[PDB]
């Protein structure tokens, strides 16, 4: 396309113009000492060239120009504008090179939490974690990033946001990490919604997830915990999950895999699985001996 | 002849309503003429005219059955052009008319002589235009009946799709399927009878 | 009301005295060279007079005033203010004649991009995309705008907004019978929504539509594709969508036009269908 | 209330200071020069007092203070702040005495659409209509206001908000206004909703209402309307409402109160009727003769 070719051609021209502008700016500072207008205008050229370059479908050099412009701008004691460019540069790198995007975003987060905005900093933390897990295969850093994010939301009483992330942290921890952290987070979040305005009849599932986690540990802890919820929360007594878990509890007691297999089969037929309960149930069945 | 724009109006009198004729003003037409009424490129309907002093010039009056068959609304603009029949081809030898009580409140089981029906029909509607599927109201011994034209045949045995009813036309009535109507006398078809017996 | 149209004529006089304000640029700013603020207030009278037309419901005149005010104001300074005027003109031009609104919005897109503000630019890209659909008939240009808007959103991790934009693109592409693009987008979204708890219930619809698109090109590969979906997602079978498809494909093995017709009617007996689904089934099942 | 008593005490003190500030104003228009800044400070205190009245529960005084501050502010070649204070002055007047809220809003409407913004102006239009219908016993002006809001919305392509505005005005008009308009808007919205997949499942209700509006005038053209509707919308034949219409018109042709009454009761047995449709059915019944 003509648009692309022309945009790249004028991209290089502007970049060359900016490079000669900065070198001449160094010469002019001693030569004439015009102040700082020379550098800031050169930054404007960098911003324009970078922003038109990204429109030209090319990304890597676009973010590189943003970082250079932000670096020079921060050299003149201006922080917020450079940090915004850092966020813009990191986002552009998201489809080019994750490592540079992560580094710049962390730079933006530290300066933002240096300015004093935590919702923005924690929002960036989610973005860092989301990219970290979606494409790169690793969990531990994601847990740390989310936990830090959950702390920042609670720092300003953003209960809903903190509730969601802590639930997300607990879920993955249960999947791979040990179960004690899952027990505390799942139990605390579930019991903290008994008087929800609209989520009143939703807290039930939270206790169900906890019950499975205790059952994964040992039988005695499974039953003891199951009762504790029965007295604590009366409505859980008449939940369909309560009957299912009781049926699974007594079935596993007598070592009859057929009862367990049919019990899970009927549950799946009545309502669908979630791809997370099935894995836990299969692992439970693996230790029936 | 070329056609002119007219405004649809209501029939002025009960007597003219039973004539099935489009009522016009003497200043515009003469009684007995036939016109083709246009409501759209795909809707052209033929009517017979009968003048009445009360019709305002520039308007054509239609009875309720005509408006229902013709899809006409009072006050709607229409195009009316004179229509001339080719009597050599458009005279009716036989028409089939589906008949039923107009008002359900006045239904009765008394017999109705079709031979006397046909003679009165000719006396009332001679030299008037009719079309297949046309609807009209017909009065007989002070009883109102709803009529629906089912078939039309030419005068002397060529079949035609549309014609003009004349004095010497012979009409045959056949009861509609699923009709308990009991018909007697001539002026009918009285088709064959498919017995239950097999060959 | 009527007198506000009377002051609309006086507002045209306000433009007329703005014509004298540019007549100052013709001769009088030689001695008022420092009256750059005089040009600013000249633009201000333009703006308030520009919309006293926008009182009177004179769409064309209001748009003309906005465009003229923007052109005068964009003296290589206060660019964002000119951009606001340009988008306002496009918003005003939306009614009546939206043709020139496209050019003004495109100019605003260039300015916003030059400034680097993605979200506003991409949102305007959606606006020009939908006006094409609802007013004009070209769809390929709308597809290009949606693709560009989606790319801008995906850069800033606004996955959900880009997700819906891609979903609309896939549907239009499917209506344009380029199935490879449609299946790729539907598969990508389907496997991505299942990644997080908040959207795991929605995928069943995504997989069903994708299976139909696969089911249109190569029937033989459809059985393998549905098997791959079933094994990838163990919770895909019992859902009425999967059972219905399995019946349709197996029924087609034998030439019984009846078999499929009651099935689709039976499925329709529980809920009504959409034009997109009904049209696709009518076309595909013809052979 | 002691909190309110001291609140009113300081409120009076600010009024005395404000009375001294208008004295400052007149002494600075005729006695001194450059009072624009001094009266600007007077406006700040007027806003300072006016709002504090709004916290004192004295709504009427707060509205008066806002109006006085705005009208004084109009003289300084400034208009946006005039609009904000006009809207705030109205917001105070919505309760208690709302008659002058209409006048001030219309002035605010005049200024806003003397500035360049529609969506705010049209939003205030519908607000004026809503307050007019809820507390003023008159409907004709509501029709005009909804019509004006409809024109602004649909023009700006905000079709979604326009559709409901056109729907409501047409429905209300059917109650006390000739039904020709009701048919037009209902048909227009139904046809527009047909192509869109959003309202296609619910357009039958609009078609149902249009038939009821047409039926109330005459029977014969109503048969023409319904047959035309199902011809254009084949899936309307299976709708239970279509069966209800066919039974209703057939019974009405027979002039039988019992059959019509039981049929509507049978429909009422399932689901529920509404305040509007019940009136419509009764009205058509009353002229059965």
């Amino acid at each position: 396309g003509m648009d692309t070719s022309g945009k790249q051609a004028e991209a290089m021209a502007l970049l060359a113009e900016a490079e000669r502008k900065v070198k001449n700016s160094q010469s002019f500072f001693s030569g004439l000492f015009g102040g700082s207008s020379k550098i800031e205008e050169a930054c404007e050229i960098y911003a324009r060239a970078a922003n038109m370059f990204k429109m030209a479908k090319n990304w890597s050099a676009a973010g590189n120009a943003f970082c250079q412009a932000a670096q020079l701008h921060l050299q003149l004691q201006s922080k917020h504008d450079a940090a915004t460019c850092f966020v813009d540069a990191g986002n552009a790198f998201k489809k080019a090179d994750p490592q540079e995007a992560i580094n710049c975003l962390m730079r933006a987060i530290e300066i933002y939490t240096d300015m004093g905005r935590f919702t923005i900093a924690a929002k960036h933390h989610i973005s860092i974690a989301e990219i970290y897990e979606t494409e790169l295969v690793d969990v531990e850093k994601a847990i740390a990033h989310y936990e830090q994010s959950a702390d920042y939301y609670k720092g300003e009483e953003s209960n809903s946001s903190a509730n969601k992330c802590l639930l997300k942290v607990a879920g993955y921890a249960a999947q791979l990490e040990q179960y004690q952290k899952a027990i505390d987070i799942y139990e605390q979040v579930g019991t903290s919604a008994m008087d929800s305005p609209l989520l009143k009849y939703s807290a039930k599932d939270y206790f169900f997830k906890a019950a499975l986690c205790h059952f994964c540990i040992d039988m005695l802890n499974a039953k003891l915990a199951v009762q504790k919820y029965e007295e604590l929360f009366p409505a859980f007594s008449d939940s369909r999950e309560c009957k299912l878990m009781k049926k699974l509890l007594e079935a596993h007691e007598e070592q009859n895999v057929d009862s367990y297999t049919e019990s899970v089969k009927e549950y799946d037929s009545i309502s669908r699985l979630d791809q997370w309960l099935t894995t836990m149930l299969l692992r439970i069945k693996k230790t029936i001996q | 002849m070329a056609g002119r724009s007219m405004q649809a109006a209501r029939c002025p009198t009960d007597e003219l309503s039973l004539s099935n004729c489009a009522v016009v003003s003497e200043k515009d037409y003469q009684s007995g003429q036939h016109v083709i009424v246009r409501t759209s490129p795909n809707h052209k309907y033929i009517f017979t005219l009968r003048t009445h002093p009360s019709v305002v010039p520039g308007s054509v009056a239609f009875s309720l059955p005509q408006r229902k068959w013709a899809g006409l609304s009072i006050g709607q603009e229409i195009e009316v052009a004179l229509y001339s029949f080719d009597k050599a081809k458009q005279c009716i030898g036989t028409m089939t008319i589906e008949i039923d009580f107009l008002q359900k409140k006045n239904i009765d089981s008394n017999p109705y002589d079709t031979d006397k029906m046909a003679a009165e029909f000719i006396q009332q509607f001679n030299n008037q235009a009719f079309s297949v599927g046309q609807q009209l109201v017909f009065s007989f011994n002070d009883k109102l009946f709803g009529l629906l034209v089912k078939d039309i045949e030419a005068m002397d045995r060529q079949k035609i799709e549309v014609g003009l009813v004349v004095g010497n036309s012979q009409v045959a009535f056949e009861k509609a399927e699923n009709s308990s109507l009991n018909l007697i006398g001539k002026a009918k078809t009285k088709e064959n009878r498919q017995s239950i017996i097999n060959p």
